[PDB]
């Protein structure tokens, strides 16, 4: 097996700047008879299948923007994005088709560094329907912020909650290069009805003080 | 119009077999070889094998020689991959692809959308879907947030669309979390003008193929 | 030593 090793596993660069990804192969993929490197580069945007960018190490696939370019020879190859754009959020894989089995690199995840953006905060009390089932989920939404680091704390009647919430963050948006995050507080119906004030407190680099959204149960 | 359409997500118990289909379209089927590649969660692409759609000859990766079978149906323009003696480690996304058809004029590379296969002993469960209704607590500065909470299902994936796919802008379907019960949960949210909550209709379309569950939930103000 | 049958789609 020709082992494909990419470097780095992840990189973050600013919009408009150059991003370089490296790939090393165990054996040389340069064929002496035709002097061609049997190597390709793939892009995999979130939730989509891979997409061919470069083949023969340095030939752009039709329709690939000119800012993508491939270089190198033998065992050392590079993918360069000359001016990174928001839509280039993806994992990039090198691929060799010199020998069987075909093999792919481990992938490099490209993150875009954009301007700092504070989250918009929204809160959702439990639906009347879910309360009938016997559980209460309280959802706090942090929308369209950058960078990814954000802290969400729950307070019920001003008491800091521990151990009853789960968070999830999106992939980076392909248009505005922001993230969004949900934090869900889950209580039993009976526990939900013991307290009145439910509050989500959010801390982020783009905020000078924490932002709190809250509601009184039953309103 | 050139495309590969794969069958839907499935769940299987360890020791069972799965057969994924790849319906081809828009080109002369017998001209090119179809490859099968798997992507284990949070891992690289792993090549499994190819079949020549014309003469039906195959080549398998030694990692999978024992328990993979790749076949093709010329009349239906379809390729199949069967993996047997499944183990929990086989949980992955399986892709069919026309990898790198390299000719002097062109390069031609097409992938199917992937088929998620989960191998587990745990019980399949369809989700409960609840509205995240817009109200004063999710409206600010002319923007309103609303969504659907998709709770307590197994295995992945659930797919979420809004208004049968006509509403995509501003939609965030979050990665699922694993609850202590061993079931998954996620939310799908969208931001819209708060002024048009009275005239527009927002419906989240939830589909969980492993449990054959489909839910359309209308999300109304308050 | 390329293997021409690694991917028959590569001419």
């Amino acid at each position: 097996d020709i082992v494909m090793t990419q470097s780095p596993d992840s990189l973050a660069v600013s919009l408009g700047e150059r991003a370089t990804i490296n790939c090393k192969s165990s054996q040389s993929v340069l064929y002496s008879s035709n002097n061609k490197n049997y190597l390709a580069w793939y892009q995999q945007k979130p939730g989509q299948p891979p997409n061919l960018l470069i083949y023969w190490a340095s030939t752009r696939q039709s329709g690939v923007p000119d800012r993508f370019s491939g270089s190198g020879s033998g065992t050392d190859f590079t993918l360069t994005i000359s001016s990174l754009q928001a839509e280039d959020v993806a994992v990039y894989y090198c691929h060799q088709y010199y020998s069987s089995p075909l093999t792919f690199g481990g992938g490099t995840k490209v993150e875009i560094k954009r301007t700092v953006a504070a989250p918009s905060v929204f809160i959702f009390p439990p639906s009347d329907e879910q309360l009938k089932s016997g559980t209460a989920s309280v959802v706090c939404l942090l929308n369209n912020f950058y960078p990814r680091e954000a802290k969400v704390q729950w307070k019920v009647d001003n008491a800091l909650q521990s151990g009853n919430s789960q968070e999830s963050v999106t992939e980076q948006d392909s248009k505005d290069s922001t993230y969004s995050l949900s934090s869900t507080l889950t209580l039993s119906k009976a526990d939900y009805e013991k307290h009145k004030v439910y509050a989500c407190e959010v801390t982020h680099q783009g905020l000078s003080s924490p932002v709190t959204k809250s509601f009184n149960r039953g309103e | 119009q050139v495309q590969l359409v794969q069958s839907g997500a499935e769940v299987k118990k360890p020791g069972a077999s799965v057969k994924v289909s790849c319906k081809a379209s828009g080109y002369t089927f017998t001209s090119y070889a179809i490859h099968w590649v798997r992507q284990a969660p949070g891992q690289r692409l792993e090549w499994m094998g190819w079949i020549k759609a014309g003469n039906g000859n195959t080549r398998y990766s030694q990692k999978f020689q024992d328990r993979v079978t790749i076949t093709r149906d010329t009349s239906t323009t379809t390729a199949y991959m069967e993996l047997s003696s499944l183990r929990s480690e086989d949980t992955a996304v399986y892709y069919c692809a026309l990898l790198t058809v390299l000719t002097p004029d062109d390069a031609f590379d097409i992938w199917g959308q992937g088929t998620m296969v989960t191998v587990s002993s745990a019980s399949t469960k369809g989700p409960s879907v609840f509205p995240l209704a817009p109200s004063s607590k999710s409206t600010s500065g002319g923007t309103a947030a609303l969504g659907c909470l998709v709770k307590d299902y197994f295995p992945e994936p659930v797919t979420v669309s809004w208004n049968s796919g006509a509403l995509t802008s501003g939609v965030h379907t979050f990665p699922a979390v694993l609850q202590s019960s061993g079931l998954y949960s996620l939310s799908s949210v969208v931001t819209v003008p708060s002024s048009s909550l009275g005239t527009q209709t927002y419906i989240c379309n939830v589909n969980h193929k492993p449990s054959n569950t489909k839910v359309d939930k209308k999300v109304e103000p308050k | 030593n390329v293997d021409p049958n690694a991917n028959p789609n590569v001419d």
